[PDB]
C-alpha cells in the first residue's frame, strides 16, 4: 500500500523512520527501505553513529567485552575495543554498524548490512573471529552459545561465497586472497581466519592449490620431484630446460633457488653434511691446537645460532612451548660448553670434558635430523595424531622417571 | 568422523605458512641477508583495488541469488498454482 | 519503461531485467533506452557496469 | 505470466515472440530450413519438436 | 631364502579384505627400522669418542663406529645428560613405531 | 670378520617380516568387523 | 577409455575447476559403465564373459 508508484517517494526524508526501524531491530522493513530509498552512507553520520553506540548499547554486552578484552585480548579485540571507546565518548562507518549489529546479536541486520558492506568476505572472517573471542568469554552460557552458532554461520557464509568466487576467477581470486587491509582490522582475511581458527575456510581446494603454488614459488608446479633434484644437484642443468617454469637466465636460476622447495632441500643437505664434518671432526682432533675444519665448524654452529636467534625474534615466548624447539635450544647452548672447555689447553681433565660435550652433542644435533625426517615424511592426515601422540608419550616418560626415583631411594634404605 | 578432514589440512596450512614466512635464502649464505636487514634496522631506523572490491562485490550479489533461489527451488509444490486454481 | 522517476527494485524485475542483459551479452545485442540517471534506467546503467 | 517465476524465462518469452512473429510475417513457413535456424539458434526445444 | 618363502606365506594367508592393511603396515616398519638404524651409527660415534679417544686407523675406526652398538646390544656428571637423552631418543623411536602401528586407519575411508 | 653388515641387514629384514605378522594379527579382527 | 582420458588429464594441474570437472565427468562415466556392465553380466553368462 505505502510503497508504489503512484505515491512518488522523495527518498531523502526518510532517515527518521530508517533510524526508528534500525533501532527497534526490524530488518525486514530495513531490508524494504533499501531496495527503493536511501544510500546508506551517506544517511551514516558520527552524532547518530554515537547515539547508537552510546544510548542504546545494553551495559550487559560492555560488560561482557571488557572482560573478554580483560582475560582473552587479541590484535582484532583491542582495536574493537577501541572503536567503541572512541564512538562511545576511510572512516568505514558501514564496518562499525556492522560491529555494533553484531555485539548485540541481530543476526537479520547483521545479515543486511554484510549484504550492503564493500568489503565481505573479510568483514565476515573479523565477525567470525570476534563472535567466537566473546563466545570464549563465559558469563552466561545464553550468549556465549548464540555468538558461538552465529559465527559459525558467518564464516560457513564467507567460505560459500570465496569458493564460488575461486570457481568464477583463478588470479584474481588469489589477488583477493592476499588483499591488504583498509583499517578493518588491520591484517588481511588469510590472517584473519588463521587467528580465528576457521578450519573450513583453510580446508578448501582453492586456498590449498594456493599455498601449493606459494609453496613452489616461481618454480613449474607439478614438475615432479626427481627433476627437481637433479636440477638442484646439478646446477648448470636447469638451464637446459629440464624444470619447466611457471611463466633471462640468471631470472631463471634466481627464481629456482629462491623456491623454498628448493631452499629447504639444500638446508637438508647442509645439514646432513654438517652432520658429517662434526662426525669427522669429532674422531680427528688436536687437543693443543684445533685444526681449519674445527673452525669451518664453529662457523657453521654460529650460523645455526644465529638462525635460532631469528627464529626466537619471530615467533616470541611461544617459540618454546614445543618441547623440541627447547631441546634444540638447549644443546647450541650445551655445544657451548664444550667450547669453553675447548678453550683452556692446559687441565687435561677440562679438555677431555669439553670433547665428551662436544660427543653428547652430536647426538641430540642428529636426533633433530631425525625428527625433521618424521616431520617430513608424515605431512599428511596422520600429522595430528603423530604430535598429539608424542606428547602423551612424553607425559609417561616424565612419569616413569618420577618412580625410578623413589624405586632407587627405596633400594638406596635397603 | 566428520572433521578429520579439515584439521589436517589445517594443520598442513600452518606448517607451510609458518615455514613460508621465514626467509628462504640458501642456508650457508643466509646469514648474509641477516646482516644486510640489521642495516635496513639500524640505519634507516635510526583504482585496480576498487576494480577488485566491485568484481568481488558482484561475486557476492550473484551468490545472494543463488541461495534465494534454492529455496524457492527446494519446494517440489507449485501451491501458487493450486491457489490461482 | 520506469516513466515515473520512482521505480521498485522487486526481485523479480531485478532478476528479469539481468536475464535480459545476460541474452544481450550472448548475442552482442544492442539496448536503446533514454539514457535518464533516474529511474529504470538506472538498474539498466548499473547491470551493464 | 505472473505465475512463471522459474530460470530462463526471459529468453523463452523473446524466442516465442520473434518466432511469432517470423510465422506469419515474410515467406510465411515457406522455408522450414529458416525456422528451423532461427529456432535452433534461442534453443526452443518444446516448439521445434512440435 | 626361508625369508622369502615365509613372505609367500604370509601374503597367502592374508589374500583378503586385510590385504591393504598389511602391505601399507609393512612399508611404514621399514622406515622406522632404517630411522633406528640412523640413529644407532650416531650413539656409536658418540661411543667410540667416549671409550676410544686414540685411534688412527680408517678401517678400524670404521669398524668400530658401525657395529659396536650392535655388538653391545647383542651382548661423573655424564649420568644425568645421559639419561635424558636416552629418554628423549626413546620418546621419538616409540612414537615412530606406534605411528607405523596405526598408520592406515587414519586413511581408511 | 665382514659378517656383521649382512648378518644385521638380515637380522633387520626377519625383524620386520615378524613385527609386521604380530601387529596384523593383533589389529585382524578389526577391519572384518561391520 | 573415457574414464582413462578424463583422469589423466585431472591429474594435469593448471586450473582447478576443469581438473575437477573431467575427474567428476570420469567417475560419472565410469560408473554408467559399471551399472551397463553388471546389467549385461546379470542378463547373460558366457557372452557376457
Ligand atoms: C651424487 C650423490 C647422489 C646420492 C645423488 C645424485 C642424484 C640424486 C638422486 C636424484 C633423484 C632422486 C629421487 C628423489 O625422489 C623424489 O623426488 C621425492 C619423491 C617424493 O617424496 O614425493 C629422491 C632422491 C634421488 C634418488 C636423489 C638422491 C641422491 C642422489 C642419488
Ligand atoms: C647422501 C645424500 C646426498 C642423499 C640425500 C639426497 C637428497 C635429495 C635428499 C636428502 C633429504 C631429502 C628430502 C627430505 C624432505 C623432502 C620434502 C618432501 O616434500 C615435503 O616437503 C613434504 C611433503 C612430502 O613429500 O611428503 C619431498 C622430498 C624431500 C625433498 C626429500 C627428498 C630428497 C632429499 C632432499
Ligand atoms: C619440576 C621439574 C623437576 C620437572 C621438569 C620435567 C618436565 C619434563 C615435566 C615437569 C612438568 C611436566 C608437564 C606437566 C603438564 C604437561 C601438559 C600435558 O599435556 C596437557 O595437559 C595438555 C597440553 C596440550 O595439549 O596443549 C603433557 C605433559 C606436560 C608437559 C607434563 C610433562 C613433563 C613435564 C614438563
Ligand atoms: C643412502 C643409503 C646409505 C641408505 C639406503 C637404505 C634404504 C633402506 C633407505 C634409504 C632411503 C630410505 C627411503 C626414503 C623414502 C621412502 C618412502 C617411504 O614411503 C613413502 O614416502 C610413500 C611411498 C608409497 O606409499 O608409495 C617409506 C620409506 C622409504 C623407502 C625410506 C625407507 C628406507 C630407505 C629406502
Amino acid at each position: 500500500e505505502i510503497f508504489t508508484n503512484d505515491r512518488r517517494w522523495e527518498s531523502a526524508d526518510l532517515q527518521e523512520v530508517m533510524f526508528t526501524a534500525l533501532i527497534k531491530d526490524r530488518p525486514k522493513f530495513v531490508r524494504l527501505f533499501l531496495e527503493n530509498g536511501l544510500n546508506l552512507q551517506k544517511f551514516l553520520t558520527n552524532e547518530v553513529l554515537t547515539e547508537l553506540f552510546s544510548t542504546h548499547f545494553s551495559t550487559l554486552v560492555y560488560r561482557n567485552l571488557q572482560i573478554a578484552k580483560n582475560s582473552y585480548n587479541d590484535a582484532l579485540l583491542t582495536f574493537v575495543w577501541k572503536l567503541v571507546a572512541n564512538f562511545r565518548r576511510t572512516r568505514h562507518p558501514l564496518q562499525a554498524l556492522f560491529i555494533w549489529a553484531i555485539l548485540q546479536n541481530k543476526k537479520e541486520l547483521s545479515k543486511v548490512i554484510w549484504e550492503q558492506t564493500k568489503g565481505c568476505t573479510l568483514a565476515a572472517l573479523g565477525a567470525s573471529k570476534l563472535l567466537k573471542t566473546l563466545a570464549k568469554v563465559k558469563n552466561d552460557i545464553n550468549a556465549a552459545g548464540e555468538s558461538e552458532e552465529l559465527a559459525n554461520e558467518y564464516e560457513t557464509r564467507a567460505v560459500e561465497l570465496f569458493t564460488e568466487c575461486y570457481s568464477n576467477d583463478e588470479d584474481l581470486a588469489e589477488q583477493l586472497l592476499v588483499y591488504s587491509c583498509e583499517a578493518w582490522g588491520g591484517s588481511n582475511c588469510l590472517e584473519l581466519a588463521v587467528e580465528a581458527t576457521d578450519q573450513h575456510f583453510i580446508a578448501q581446494p582453492g586456498v590449498q592449490n594456493f599455498l601449493s603454488k606459494q609453496w613452489y614459488g616461481e618454480i613449474s608446479r607439478d614438475t615432479k620431484n626427481w627433476k627437481i633434484i637433479l636440477c638442484l644437484f646439478i646446477i648448470p642443468l636447469v638451464g637446459c630446460g629440464l624444470v619447466s617454469f611457471r611463466k633471462k637466465l640468471l631470472w631463471y636460476y634466481v627464481a629456482f633457488f629462491t623456491s623454498p622447495f628448493v631452499v629447504f632441500s639444500w638446508n637438508v643437505v647442509f645439514y646432513i653434511a654438517f652432520l658429517l664434518l662434526f662426525a669427522y671432526v669429532l674422531l680427528m682432533d688436536f687437543h693443543s691446537v684445533p685444526h681449519t675444519p674445527e673452525l669451518i665448524l664453529y662457523a657453521l654452529v654460529f650460523v645455526l645460532f644465529c638462525d635460532e636467534v631469528r627464529q626466537w625474534y619471530m615467533n616470541g615466548v611461544n617459540y618454546f612451548t614445543d618441547l623440541w624447539n627447547v631441546m634444540d635450544t638447549l644443546g647450541l647452548f650445551y655445544f657451548i660448553a664444550g667450547i669453553v672447555f675447548r678453550l683452556h689447553s692446559s687441565n687435561k681433565s677440562s679438555l677431555y670434558s669439553g670433547r665428551v660435550i662436544f660427543c653428547l652433542d652430536y647426538i641430540i644435533f642428529t636426533l633433530r635430523l631425525i625428527h625433521i625426517f618424521t616431520v617430513s615424511r608424515n605431512l599428511g592426515p596422520k600429522i595430528i595424531m603423530l604430535q598429539r601422540m608424542l606428547i602423551d608419550v612424553f607425559f609417561f616418560l616424565f612419569l616413569f622417571a618420577v618412580w625410578m626415583v623413589a624405586f632407587g631411594v627405596a633400594r638406596q634404605g635397603i | 568422523q566428520e572433521n578429520n578432514d579439515q584439521v589436517w589440512k589445517f594443520q598442513r596450512y600452518f606448517l607451510v605458512q609458518e615455514y613460508c614466512n621465514r626467509l628462504n635464502i640458501p642456508f650457508p649464505f643466509v646469514v648474509f641477508a641477516y646482516f644486510y636487514m640489521v642495516v635496513k634496522k639500524c640505519f634507516k631506523c635510526c583504482n585496480e583495488d576498487n576494480e577488485t572490491l566491485a568484481w568481488e562485490g558482484v561475486m557476492k550479489e550473484n551468490y545472494l541469488v543463488k541461495i534465494n533461489t534454492k529455496a524457492n527451488d527446494n519446494s517440489e509444490e507449485m501451491r501458487h498454482r493450486f491457489r490461482q486454481l | 519503461t520506469g516513466g515515473a522517476k520512482n521505480f521498485a527494485l522487486k526481485p523479480r524485475m531485478r532478476k528479469i531485467f539481468s536475464r535480459l542483459i545476460y541474452i544481450a551479452q550472448s548475442k552482442g545485442a544492442w539496448i536503446l533506452t533514454g539514457g535518464t540517471h533516474y529511474g529504470l534506467m538506472k538498474y539498466i546503467g548499473e547491470v551493464v557496469r | 505470466k505472473m505465475e512463471e517465476a522459474g530460470d530462463e524465462i526471459v529468453s523463452n518469452a523473446i524466442s516465442y515472440a520473434l518466432y511469432k512473429a517470423f510465422s506469419t510475417n515474410e515467406q510465411d513457413k515457406d522455408n522450414w530450413n529458416g525456422q528451423l535456424k532461427l529456432l535452433l539458434e534461442w534453443n526452443q526445444l518444446d516448439l521445434a519438436s512440435d | 631364502f626361508t625369508l622369502r618363502l615365509i613372505h609367500i606365506f604370509t601374503v597367502s594367508r592374508n589374500l583378503g579384505p586385510k590385504i591393504i592393511m598389511l602391505q601399507r603396515m609393512l612399508i611404514d616398519v621399514f622406515f622406522f627400522l632404517f630411522l633406528f638404524a640412523v640413529w644407532m651409527v650416531a650413539f656409536g660415534v658418540a661411543r667410540q669418542g667416549i671409550l676410544r679417544q686414540n685411534e688412527q686407523r680408517w678401517r678400524w675406526i670404521f669398524r668400530s663406529v658401525i657395529y659396536e652398538p650392535y655388538l653391545a646390544m647383542f651382548g661423573e656428571w655424564i649420568t644425568i645428560p645421559l639419561v635424558c637423552i636416552y629418554m628423549l631418543s626413546t620418546n621419538i623411536l616409540l612414537v615412530n613405531l606406534l605411528v607405523a602401528m596405526f598408520g592406515y586407519t587414519v586413511g581408511i575411508v
